[PDB]
RNA sequence: CUCCGGGGAGGCGGCAAAUAUCCUUUGAUCCGGAGAUGUCUGAAUGGGGGAACCCACCUACUUUAAGGUAGGUAUUGCAACAUGAAUACAUAGUGUUGCAAGGCGAACGAGGGGAAGUGAAACAUCUCAGUACCCUUAGGAAAAGAAAUCAAUUGAGAUUCC
RNA sequence: UAUAAUGGGUCAGCGACUUAUAUUCAGUAGCGAGGUUAACCGUAUAGGGGAGCCGUAGAGAAAUCGAGUCUUAAUAGGGCG
RNA sequence: GAACCCACUGUCGUUGAAAAGCCAGGGGAUGACUUGUGGAUAGGGGUGAAAGGCUAAUCAAGCCUGGUGAUAGCUGGUUCU
RNA sequence: AUAGCACUCUGCAAACACGAAAGUGGACGUAUAGGGUGUGAUGCCUGCCCGGUGCUGGAAGGUUAAUUGAUGGGGUUAGCG
RNA sequence: UUCUAACUCUGUCCCGUGAUCCGGGACGAGGACCGUGUCUGGUGGGUAGUUUGACUGGGGCGGUCUCCUCCUAAAGAGUAA
RNA sequence: CCACAAGUCGAGCAGGUACGAAAGUAGGUCUUAGUGAUCCGGUGGUUCUGUAUGGAAGGGCCAUCGCUCAACGGAUAAAAG
């Protein structure tokens, strides 16, 4: 399914609110996608399915970082 | 459960010492055309009608 | 994103420069491929602190 | 069926009488507690299947004939051990052992989704209503909880319920 | 509506203005410029519990005044009391 | 032109032998044929050599259970002196 | 409905259809193929109109979205009075 | 205009592996495009909820809908088509 | 005059004013048609209010502006068969 596996991030539901305020269901969906990602302590690329801001994060902590830390949750890296 | 308010009548009549007091229509717009006897006696509050008194008590149960 | 100059580059600098790319340029071909480290301050502790003479004389 | 305790003139469950064999003061029937046995299906878990059926494998003992008795054989997760590619180290993968889980069931709890009939004397904002319903998952309760909170004489002092 | 307008073949049994809360008026009882407790405690219809509510003052949109107050330059006039 | 598959005309039947038939005639009958068994497509969906046809004697939106005691400015009814 | 005819789309991970996606049909096919639309054996044939609506190809002038944020106008107060 | 390193391949080869799924590895062809998320303009009976007045010698069509003057109006006021 | 909401006539008092020598006359035009409630906002003033306090934003009061709401007491900001 649609989750970020760095931040958790899944689709919320929310409101398409016309101009004369008609309500109708929606939902915002995360900007997920694919990437390899080299961990050098392993030498291999790891394949993640992650968001921009997840991109982010990896690339303010490192990528050693966040997969310890995804592993540290059970997730099979 | 408890009588409830009518909000709209509640914000057009306030009560009085034997009745209830109210303002006079005609006065919002449309007002160079009125003659100036007209403008300043619909200017001020009135009494509400004994025919309607009755609806008034029960729209606005508390007041 | 900051990195620094591992080892040589064309026009960034020369073995140790600290310079600011565009984060895909560091993050898809610099940092995997060791030609750069980021700028953080553990990894300038490693580069100045230890690490320092030997990339100089491992110049080529 | 066995043991222990209670009880003391009858009893062999009911529809449901009747009869025969009988049991019982050497303590019956009956009552309470603790054990033993406990076919097949069903999460059903050795494989399969149209539920209560069809077909098996391995080990040990036993029989002499085409068997019997006892045990083991599901999946997934975790851990230990062994083994092990592309590919040199490794890794993926594979196997054994041990442990755990699955299913069912009232209401209450927490969370993920979420209507319309109706009312507005029409109807789209609004209402109905976060209701009905669907899904996941606890406990005897759950959730919340110890101020980056309120108050406005500078005062109160976590959360929950009336 | 005798109507040729509706309903009933007949009998027996069942079958339709309720309940909760709030509010106003009438009757009745207690107390009376006062009346009354709610949750809750309570070997519990008692006794405690006065927080709160209604009445005792109005005028003005309001600040404000108050048997007065608003309007107004006005102590005039006028409206609510 | 028989079996088999259809359903053009007429009488009968219409509280039927039958919730679609009997009888006398009628069309196709080696093909775009008929048929058994077992499967697939599920409701604003399916399927349709197309009639809004068919989807369990039900179809301009199947059936069942819930929202639900929907709403009805309409019709009926409303019991002793 | 039909054989026949015509227009049109589609260069293959095809267009098109189902589905939320993964994927599946098209098709283990490849423009002599596949989808959509109309006409309807065959004979003789199929005239005029591009103003309207649609489709196809141009053009870079006018108008216009998010985004961006130049200027101008206010609120507050150190200070000056 | 070049490039490769993100990313694409319903292209070839190797391994997991007794496998036209999938994953990993090696190539090849592409490549900062395509494609996806958020925001935003256009199009949008494909789909959905709804609306589409009253008077009236039945309804529809036609006419009318508010105000002023006269008559009907029966010597106060009012009085319908 | 009148269901309400509205509509009509008005002597007289105070302030300022115009025309008259003066007593005086003048609160639109001989009169009866020339019209639109509420909500929501705009503008000019204001001794009202101002969510800790001083301000401010916003609101209130007085004056005034925007409807062929003509189905003219006006069901929505927004609707054909
Ligand atoms: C990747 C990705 O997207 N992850 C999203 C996670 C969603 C989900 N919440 C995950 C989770 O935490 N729990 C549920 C995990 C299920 C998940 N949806 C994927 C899955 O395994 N589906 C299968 C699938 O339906 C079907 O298998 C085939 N072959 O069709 C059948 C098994 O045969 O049932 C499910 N399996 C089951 N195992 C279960 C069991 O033993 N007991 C209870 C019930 O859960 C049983 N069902």
């Amino acid at each position: 399914s649609k989750v970020c596996q760095v931040t958790g991030k899944r689709p919320v539901v929310g409101n398409n609110v016309s101009h004369a305020n008609n309500k109708t269901k929606r939902r915002f969906e995360p900007n997920l996608h694919h990437h390899r990602f080299w961990l050098e302590s392993e030498k291999r690329f790891v394949r993640l399915r992650l968001t921009t801001k997840g991109m982010r994060i990896i690339d303010k902590l490192g990528i050693e970082k966040v997969v310890a830390d995804l592993r540290a949750q059970g997730q099979k890296i | 459960a408890k009588l409830k308010t009518r909000r709209g009548a509640a914000k057009r009549f306030k009560a009085t010492a034997n009745g209830f007091k109210r303002k006079q229509a005609f006065k919002r717009h449309i007002l160079t055309k009125k003659s100036a006897k007209r403008i300043r006696q619909l200017r001020g509050c009135v009494m509400v009608h004994v025919s309607d008194v009755a609806s008034v008590r029960r729209m606005c149960p508390y007041i | 994103m900051d990195v620094i100059l591992l080892q040589r580059i064309k026009n960034l600098g020369k073995l140790g420069d600290k310079v600011s790319v565009k984060a895909g340029y560091g993050r898809n071909f610099l940092i995997p491929q060791g030609k750069a480290v980021a700028a953080t301050e553990a990894n300038t502790a490693a580069f100045e602190a230890r690490r320092a003479e030997l990339e100089k004389q491992e110049a080529e």
